[PDB]
RNA sequence: GUCCAGCGUCGCUGGAC
């Protein structure tokens, strides 16, 4: 039942018996101290960085203070002048105590002939104490010595300092009456060149009976120090002549021998003590706790009602990186719990502190500039962005990229989930991870980007570039710049880079279809049975022509190659979401690639009135940009949330690519059957990967719900027929009416996506629906759940049975895409039956 | 065999009969030192069916992890 | 038994009656 006050000084000194951690552990090194001086002697607390190493030293002495034990007074190697030795400072705090004694005694004359006898002694060391502090022999020194005196009966002959320190201590315990005198000393991780004084004079002088050493430091630390001393001790005309691989090894183990009985003669191991961190003491999940500590959040808070300090950390965590309650969530704490406790205990000092200022909001921040001040040694070495003001969009997409480069992981690296072994790429981890949460936090136009550049970027440079440990980082800096990512430019812009990276290598049989994009053709085929013919871009009309001109990006490399990219509608809806307003981006968006953009590969290839209907396509965009401002505001996404739908979104347009791409067919056209591909099936499929993504896990992962709503069964993504992506929407919809929540306050990204009027075209187009006996049964229930969940109604009567059975001017559906060419098929063979 | 039955998520459900969980249920079993009451309760434990997911450094890792495990 | 679909490179798996 420990309480923890974040409103108090909370300095290292500032702990009293109350706010002091390992209580247990202190009586029972107390003890321990006891018995050893009732029946070498040298104890070492050991305890990691920032944890309790001097307040748990303190509380040591204050116990003993209050068999006789006189307690030292405690001191610290770093805070000394830099060449007094250590003895003298012992000798200084000795002689306090004994004249303070002797002189408040006052009692008959005893202090008359004591003195003379502690008085004689500290001569006796003064005169030799120039052989600590001499850089040369004097000679005229050797008839100083050899004035024998049968003073003290001393075992050998010489100016031996140790034996005259020892007689030394032995008069202050008679004149103190104590059993033994204690020392204790402090760590020296400021500055560890001064721990070497400490070792010498622990070695040399420290080795009675009277005398109990408790030192305090990090092994880790300590080893480093001892194995330099060693290297100086070999002649450095040596080291630098036999520089054989063989004799390096030699002289490698007759060190780090050298160095372990130095360790193990000084510090005992019987006597090592090691602290307890927070993970330790508070248990694992569920698992019982050996002791019990709690935190308070508040001045007005009630002793009675403080909470656990994993949960204080779990609410800190959970709406910090917008995360539902789960295991996922539940990773982040217990890396945290594992931290130092100093620095475990600022960050939650400064994010309560300033969220209850706050109220007296974007509580992600709080727990951003918290972290940032922490960790922020670790970004250092990482080599991410360190300037407040440039911290941004582009540069946050720098620094995923950079962390996936340093991880060397381009599966999983955009989860950012702290698993590196290293503890440079965890700490960094859960620091980057906030940052998501902030950016795209309330704006579904920066989740667009995340989505397409953040984690777009790792997974195309895995497949396409990296299939010698100089030329990996080189096309590495080559393939950064190429991308211009770090750069402030749109996503459509990236859209199109993104479009040469993949065409550059060939498939099988180089036909045109690649991952999420089609090369149409440009030039005229000669004998296309059917109506196969050019792509003809001027028969399109209002909402479809800008759906297409979006849709559509070129590159100029050796002979002009047309492309119909899905990467570029993801872009197009980022642009207009971004500014909302003005009615010029609208204006804009759909017209900047089409004529103004040169691509060019990268350098490691080896190669009705046009007024009266345009304003009404404008016009359902603003309508349906009117109804994003009010319910975006309750976009709460998280870097697991964004990571994992590229995951699925990734893996389902490599599927889609490869099952068309040998099915077209010289009678492919308006195809009707599954076995039939067609240039406008592979589109709509592209489009209904990405709307299928969303939804699957909107429910899963989204911080807005607490539940799921797909239910129980596989989850199976649709890359011939819509059967799952319909029995997903079916499902979810009785559940969200049985129970009252309506679709907007469940799932607010999926309903956005699917009101868009860009992508209405591409889910119903001419060629990609599958008319069959069984198969219009659950095409139909398709469109009118569709049409449920978004409320307008998209296909009319006429058209929807004009569609079905086998000109009408069509404003919301593709027309003519089906009927263009793709490279490379010839289409020779016809469609088999059976 | 329905302590001897386990089955594994890599690609599709995969079921297996192993040796080694007949051991496992004998082990499970053997470590309880109570009354009939607690006997109904451990040896309806051991019966069951438990997936398991696939170890990281195979390559169907993430394909069994989105899948999901369930019927 | 039969039909639809999904995963791997023919085999595996889900679902329906
Ligand atoms: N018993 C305790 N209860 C609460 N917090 C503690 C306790 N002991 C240590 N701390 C925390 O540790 C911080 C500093 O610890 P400490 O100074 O002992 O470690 P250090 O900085 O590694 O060591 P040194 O100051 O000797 O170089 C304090 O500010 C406090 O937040």
């Amino acid at each position: 039942k420990i309480i923890i006050n974040l409103f108090a000084p909370n300095l290292p000194g500032s702990t009293k018996e109350d706010d002091l951690i390992q209580k247990s552990l202190r009586d029972q090194l107390v003890e321990s101290i006891r018995n050893s001086i009732a029946y070498r002697n040298v104890f070492f607390v050991d305890g990691t960085r920032g944890a309790g190493k001097t307040t748990f030293i303190n509380s040591v002495v204050k116990s003993l203070n209050s068999v006789n034990i006189k307690c030292l007074p405690t001191i610290d190697p770093t805070k000394l002048p830099r060449h007094e030795p250590i003895l003298v400072t012992v000798t200084a705090r000795l002689n306090k105590m004994v004249s303070d004694k002797l002189k408040g005694y006052w009692a008959s004359n005893d202090y008359r002939k004591q003195k003379e006898q502690w008085q004689n002694h500290l001569a006796q060391l003064q005169r030799g104490l120039h052989l600590l502090t001499d850089k040369e022999y004097k000679p005229e020194y050797f008839s100083d010595a050899l004035k024998l005196d049968a003073q003290l009966d001393y075992s050998i002959g010489g100016q031996d300092l140790s034996e005259i320190f020892e007689e030394l201590v032995k008069r202050a315990c008679e004149i103190l009456d104590c059993k033994a005198i204690l020392i204790t000393f402090d760590d020296i991780d400021t500055q560890f060149d001064a721990g070497w004084d400490v070792l010498e004079s622990i070695r040399k002088f420290f080795n009675s009976r009277k005398l109990v050493v408790v030192a305090t430091g990090d092994l880790r630390l300590y080893s480093q120090l001892i194995r330099g001393k060693q290297y100086e001790n070999y002649s450095k005309t040596l080291l630098e002549q036999e520089k054989e691989s063989v004799r390096l090894a030699e002289r490698g183990y007759m060190v780090e021998h050298l160095e372990q009985q130095y360790l193990l003669k000084l510090f005992p191991v019987q006597k090592r003590i090691q602290l307890k961190t927070m993970l330790q003491l508070v248990g694992e999940k569920g698992k019982a706790g050996k002791e019990e500590i709690k935190v308070k959040t508040e001045p007005g808070m009630q002793d009675i009602d403080a909470i656990d300090v994993r949960q204080a950390i779990g609410d800190a965590v959970r709406e910090g990186l917008n995360l539902r309650e789960g295991s996922d969530a539940d990773m982040y704490v217990n890396e945290l719990l594992k931290q130092p406790v100093r620095l475990l205990m600022q960050v939650l000092q400064d994010f309560y502190t300033k969220k209850y200022h706050a109220t007296s909001l974007s509580v992600p921040n709080l727990l951003r500039n918290a972290l940032y001040g922490s960790m922020l040694s670790s970004i250092y070495r990482a080599g991410l962005n360190y300037e407040q003001h440039r911290f941004g969009m582009d540069s946050l997409c720098k620094d995923i990229f950079t962390y996936v480069k340093q991880d060397r992981d381009f599966n999983t690296g955009f989860y950012l989930r702290p698993q590196s072994e290293s503890e440079a790429l965890r700490n960094c981890s859960i620091y980057l991870a906030s940052q998501v949460s902030e950016n795209c936090q309330g704006s579904l136009s920066k989740f667009l980007q995340m989505l397409l550049v953040g984690c777009g970027s790792v997974s195309i440079f895995n497949q396409f570039v990296t299939e010698d440990r100089e030329k990996f980082e080189q096309l590495i800096s080559e393939y950064v710049a190429y991308m211009s990512v770090g750069r402030i430019e749109s996503a459509s812009h990236w859209a199109n880079r993104c479009c040469a990276v993949v065409a550059n290598s060939p498939n099988d049989e180089k036909i045109g279809v690649f991952l999420g994009m089609v090369q149409l053709n440009r030039k005229s085929r000669q004998h296309m049975p059917g109506g196969y013919k050019k792509f003809n871009i001027d028969t399109e009309n209002g909402l479809a022509k800008a759906a297409m001109a979006s849709s559509l990006s070129t590159v100029a490399s050796n002979n002009l190659m047309d492309f119909c990219s899905v990467f570029n509608l993801i872009g197009a809806i980022a642009d207009i979401s971004a500014c909302r307003c003005e009615r010029s981006a609208i204006t804009n968006a759909f017209n900047k690639v089409i004529a103004q953009t040169t691509c060019i590969v990268p350098p490691w290839s080896e190669a009705q009135d046009d007024a009266t209907e345009f304003s009404d396509a404008i016009t359902k965009v603003e309508q349906w940009l009117k109804n994003v401002n009010e319910i975006e505001i309750g976009i709460r996404p998280s870097a697991l949330l964004i990571g994992k739908v590229w995951s699925r979104f990734y893996f389902n347009l490599n599927n889609v690519a490869d099952q068309h791409k040998t099915r077209l067919y010289r009678n492919a056209e308006h195809g009707r059957m599954a076995s039939q591909s067609n240039a406008a099936k592979i589109m709509r499929f592209n489009v209904l990967a990405f709307l299928h993504a969303v939804l699957v896990e909107e429910s899963l992962y989204h911080s807005v719900s607490d539940r799921e709503y797909i239910g129980e069964g596989l989850r199976l993504n649709p890359v011939t027929s819509v059967d799952e992506f319909e029995k997903k929407i079916k499902i979810i919809g009785e559940k969200l009416k049985a129970d009252n929540k309506t679709w907007k306050n469940t799932h607010p990204l999926f309903f956005l996506l699917i009101s868009c009027p860009i992508l209405h075209p591409f889910i119903f187009p001419v060629g990609g629906i599958n008319c069959s006996v069984k198969a219009l049964n659950k095409e139909t229930s398709f469109n009118k759940l569709i049409d449920e969940i978004v409320g307008d109604k998209l296909l009319s009567d006429e058209e929807w049975d004009y569609l079905t059975k086998n000109q009408q001017i069509f404003q919301n559906t593709i027309t003519s895409l089906n009927s263009s060419t793709i490279v490379g098929a010839s289409y020779d063979k016809d469609t088999p039956a059976r | 065999m329905a302590s001897s039955l386990s089955t594994v998520a890599s690609n599709n459900l995969m079921d297996f009969c192993s040796v080694f969980n007949l051991i496992g249920a004998i082990a499970d079993i053997s470590a309880c030192r109570c009354e009939r009451s607690a006997i109904t309760n451990a040896f309806n434990k051991v019966i069951a069916q438990t997936t398991c997911i696939v170890p990281p450094w195979s390559e169907a890792a993430v394909r069994a992890e989105m899948k999901g495990s369930s019927k």
